[PDB]
């Protein structure tokens, strides 16, 4: 199609077959970033022309593992407090308002937090 | 004052017969950068999409405490300036 | 009016003077007290009066196929300037 | 003396207290460098740890002061305001800098409102289209102007390499004072699409790459087939052209026996109303600076609010801190201050003249007299230029040895420029003929100008648009950010741009195309550089060598150029969309 | 300690005339041991080829007049004369020396993107 390869988007239309060595990642189909190349596009080189595509670095797509993560919720608390979940070795603390009624996610780890008083209207 | 010291430098003539110089105070020192080139300033690498140049003036920038003095050192490399008046 | 009916050939004239000094002031005075007359005979020429400080005066003909002829009238008196027109045919 | 409340621009306030020797609001040491260590551990005391996330890191006026003035040892929620200002309030210092801006200058959705982006010291508020691209110890700073409006308004171009990251005001006071509108700003994405990069040869219904040098024979096959006589070779300056490529066309085309040059405007009247004859008669000979000691003005056909805002700001500025009073006449606009509407057309404004109006402006001291862009491209612009014209002529204040209250607002930057060299044909006689050789110089408002159906047109430009669309050969040309420039705004200042990024592809310098072409069409120009080409403007002009330079026009040539003079809608429609670089931009199609 | 060899004290001339000829006789060396910069860096052009490429050099200064400049060039030369004469330049370098040489129009330079 070359659509899903070449233009970037919120969510894949499609199964990510991770045998398939244009994708973007093996877990995602098309890139996660306006100004990031498409890994069709790349590959298409005079250096690829007898190279193996295969053993070429992959790394899984972090914006598809993100967001597998389940939404963590709040109990009798309106902010959230995240350090990275491993203090000295995660990232810098901060404080996350729950006012709106969404998840929020963290400006370093990506985790959305959310109030248990929302919950329903966020898995909806 | 009035000696070509160009002729005793080292640098090459394009710095006289091409490059054009700028004087200017950006608050407190007057600076001396060139202008860039038309083209060859700046392309892509189409390998890892670094930033080639052909420019070598393209990172110096002098330093001078007053006005005179980088009017002064203009003349005596025989460059081709213009002062961007503050 | 006179000989301010400039030829078809004659496609544009610029004026040049300065705000002060005392060397524009022929000039000065030429084009004030005689501009109506000139846009009256030549409805359609561009006449382009550009000023500048102490810059010496003079007027440029733009003639045909872009020729320019630019004449200086440094200090000239104004019936010599208007003579200087006409002769600019 | 550390800040953060601090702005003479704005309104005094002591709610940083920073300041303490609070001097920014009292007229005219260990225990100093303890209070600012105390008051520095306030600030920190809720800020959110965000330095590596946020935009303001290596421009942050609270770290350098944390730094500077302070030890090195020690949650509300977002807002939207728009898609141009990206809101983190727990960052925000409480200082009220936003609402001094947005009250005061603005008068507020605004075209001045991205402005509070510069005044935040803080991450609060930080630019929506730059967010996380770029740092500053990263960006190249280039000091140009502005070419979205007439007003030349000075703006800094940061650049990373090749791309333009983002555009800053610069202090002029005597221009812009420290603003620039939120298209002067948010624009400039558009010089990274729809971009002339390749000379394109039309062959059919399409369009497909070619060689410069193949370029510029097709228009040599093209002038010699249609093969136009003496005034059928028409010449069109857009909005965005520099004045180094107007004089090189204006060349070229009288080398080949032409007279017919013109621009994209729609003036029914082919002279001007205002006439290219006399500087005094399409300058703002009051100047920019001396609106402040403005008395009454007279906005006659003009939308300040769109025509030119950051010009706009100034009238409203002088509003508070006076008794200033504006009487507009035209068509009704929302505005920033107050006004007193007269009509809606030319009946009013000579009634107005017979009016108070005239009364007021016969014994001011400082009159002025402001006269739209879009009155020339309206039915009235001889009775408008006539009335006002002989008002001028009849009183005295107006023109005084220290004082010229005549000033012609423009919106477009190529206009004051144009007509400085002349290009602008003075005679119906040219106008009307048929054309067979058409050579749009960045022109894109040719909605209404006629194109002949066997005319040879050539499209020369830095975006891709309307008039693109109708060339038979397109030539790439670089657009204002990356080509030496010079622009002429309304005022009469020569201003030259200064290039911070090379053209793209193998779009080449807009001048060097036509003198190029020359060659090819033997009308080959005398120039071979920029410094013959900027020789060869003091032959147009003299004073267009001059830089930032008024050239005041003498009293006494002015009168008579005054004197030769003798529905108001306003020109736009769309803010957002003015010029092709705005068009193409993506983030002007999320404001609309 | 000794110099090394072909080595000259530095000395500042306050006399044009007796600058002109330690000019000229500096121009004589460079003459005379030309067939010795042919055997030492095997070049591929006669003698008499490099006698011209020396003169070239002499005439490119000619028409100095600051005294200082002069003794800079001056200067300068000797430096040059003794590192020839002492092989310590390597072969390639004299090589590309004499690898030193119609502009286009601008037509011919705007079609390639010019300078
Ligand atoms: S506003 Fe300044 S101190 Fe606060 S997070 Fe941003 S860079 Fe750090
Ligand atoms: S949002 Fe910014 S400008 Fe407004 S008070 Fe807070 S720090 Fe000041
Ligand atoms: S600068 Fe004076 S208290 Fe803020
Ligand atoms: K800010
Ligand atoms: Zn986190």
């Amino acid at each position: 199609s070359t659509k899903e390869l070449t233009t970037a988007r919120i969510k894949d239309i499609s199964k990510p077959d991770e045998n398939n060595l244009q994708q973007q990642a093996p877990n995602r189909i098309s890139p996660w970033s306006k100004s990031q190349k498409p890994r069709a596009e790349a590959q298409d080189n005079v250096r690829f022309a007898v190279k193996d595509l295969a053993k070429q670095p992959r790394p899984y797509a972090a914006i598809d593992l993100i967001y597998k993560q389940p939404i963590r919720y709040i109990e009798h608390d309106n902010v959230a407090v995240c350090d990275g979940n491993g203090g000295a070795q995660g990232h810098p603390k901060v404080y996350i308002n729950l006012d709106q009624n969404k998840a929020i996610p963290c400006g370093y780890c990506g985790l959305r937090f959310a109030q248990a008083a929302f919950k329903e209207d966020i898995e909806s | 004052t009035d000696l070509a010291k160009e002729l005793v430098s080292g640098a090459p003539k394009e710095l006289i017969t091409e490059r054009v110089a700028r004087i200017y105070q950006e608050t407190e020192t007057w600076k001396i950068d060139w202008d860039i080139l038309n083209k060859g300033n700046r392309w892509e690498n189409d390998l890892m999409g670094y930033q080639s140049s052909s420019d070598y003036m393209q990172g110096t920038i002098l330093k001078f405490d007053t006005r005179e003095g980088a009017i002064r050192f203009a003349k005596g490399q025989g460059w081709d300036y213009y002062i961007q008046e503050p | 009016s006179s000989k301010f009916v400039f030829p078809k050939v004659v496609k544009e004239l610029r004026f040049f003077l300065s705000q002060t000094g005392e060397a524009s002031v022929p000039l000065r005075s030429f084009l004030t007290k005689t501009y109506p007359a000139i846009k009256k005979a030549n409805p359609t020429l561009p006449i382009l009066i550009r000023e500048a400080y102490g810059i010496p005066p003079s007027v440029t003909a733009r003639l045909e196929k872009g020729h320019e002829v630019k004449t200086n009238l440094e200090g000239f008196s104004a019936d010599q300037i208007a003579k200087t027109l006409q002769s600019i045919a | 003396i550390p800040r953060y409340c601090y702005h003479e621009k704005l309104a005094v306030a002591g709610n940083c207290r920073m300041c303490l020797v609070a001097s920014c609001a009292m007229p005219v040491t260990p225990k100093i460098k303890k209070a600012r260590e105390g008051v520095t551990e306030m600030l920190l005391e809720n800020h959110p740890l965000d330095c590596p996330v946020c935009d303001q890191g290596g421009e942050c006026d609270l770290q350098e002061q944390s730094l500077r003035y302070g030890s090195d040892r020690g949650a509300v929620e977002n807002k939207a305001i728009g898609p141009l200002i990206k809101t983190s309030m727990n960052r925000c210092i409480h200082c009220t800098r936003c609402v001094r801006f947005l009250n005061d200058v603005a008068g507020a959705n605004s075209e001045l409102s991205a402005n509070v982006i510069d005044l935040c010291p803080v991450g609060a508020l930080t630019s929506k289209p730059y967010a996380f691209r770029a740092r500053p110890w990263e960006l190249k700073r280039t000091e140009t102007i502005d070419v979205h409006d007439a007003l030349g308004s000075n703006v800094r171009v940061d650049t990373r390499g090749i791309e333009v990251m983002r555009v800053l005001p610069r202090l002029n006071d005597e221009i812009n004072e420290e603003w620039i509108s939120d298209k002067t700003r948010f624009a400039c994405d558009g010089l990274k699409t729809q971009r002339l990069t390749k000379p394109l040869i039309r062959q059919g219904n399409t369009f497909v790459d070619a060689t410069w040098e193949e370029a510029l024979a097709t228009i040599a096959e093209g002038f010699q087939k249609v093969q136009p006589k003496e005034n059928e070779i028409k010449a069109i300056v857009g909005s965005l052209t520099d004045l180094e490529s107007i004089v090189a066309l204006k060349d070229l085309v009288n080398k080949l026996g032409s007279e017919n040059v013109s621009t994209d405007g729609d003036a029914t009247t082919v002279p001007p109303a205002h006439g290219a004859d006399f500087r005094s008669n399409y300058i703002f000979n009051s100047t920019i600076d001396n609106i402040e000691e403005a008395d009454q003005i007279l906005l006659v056909g003009t939308n300040p609010r769109h025509e030119a805002a950051v010009l706009n700001a100034r009238i409203r500025k002088v509003w508070l801190r006076s008794d200033l009073e504006v009487h507009h006449v035209g068509e009704e606009f929302d505005s920033t201050f107050e006004l007193n509407h007269l009509g809606s057309d030319v009946n009013a404004l000579a009634k107005a003249l017979t009016g108070e109006v005239g009364k007021k402006l016969s014994e001011a001291s400082k009159p002025l007299i402001i006269i739209g862009s879009g009155v020339t491209e309206t039915q009235d612009a001889e009775a408008v230029y006539a009335t006002v014209a002989k008002f001028v002529t009849s009183n005295a204040n107006i023109v005084t040895p220290e004082w010229n209250g005549f000033n012609l607002l423009h919106r477009e930057a190529s206009r004051v420029g144009a007509l400085d060299v002349g290009f602008t044909t003075q005679s119906p006689e040219v106008a009307n003929t048929k054309a067979k050789f058409i050579y749009l110089l960045g022109a894109d408002e040719i909605v209404n100008k006629d194109i002949p159906k066997d005319a040879f047109v050539v499209y020369q430009g830095h975006h891709g648009d309307l008039g693109a669309s109708f060339a038979d050969v397109i030539l790439p040309g670089s657009a204002y950010t990356e080509k030496t420039a010079t622009y002429v705004n309304t005022e009469g200042r020569v201003q030259s741009t200064r290039a911070a990024t090379n053209p793209p592809g193998v779009a080449r310098e807009d001048w060097m195309i036509i003198r190029a072409l020359s060659e090819y069409l033997g009308a080959t120009l005398p120039y071979d550089n920029l410094y013959e080409m900027r020789s060869r403007l003091a032959d147009v002009a003299p004073h267009l060598l001059r830089h930032e330079v008024v050239e005041p026009v003498s009293e006494g040539i002015a009168k008579v150029g005054f004197q030769s003079l003798v529905l108001l809608k306003n020109p736009i429609e769309n803010f957002y969309f003015t010029d092709v670089i705005s068009k193409s931009s993506p983030t002007m199609a999320k404001c609309v | 300690t000794n110099p090394t060899a072909f080595a000259q004290t530095t000395r500042y001339v306050k006399d044009s005339t007796e600058m002109r000829t330690l000019v000229l006789n500096l121009y004589r060396r460079y003459l005379r041991h030309s067939r010795g910069f042919v055997n030492n860096y095997n070049l591929d052009i006669p003698a008499s080829q490099v006698r011209t490429k020396i003169r070239q050099e002499f005439e490119r200064q000619r028409f100095v007049k600051d005294l200082p400049l002069k003794n800079v060039l001056y200067m300068k030369a000797q430096m040059e004369f003794q590192e020839l004469v002492n092989f310590w330049k390597q072969q390639c370098h004299v090589m590309q020396y004499f690898e030193s040489i119609k502009g286009d129009s601008f037509v011919q330079k705007f079609l390639k993107g010019a300078q």
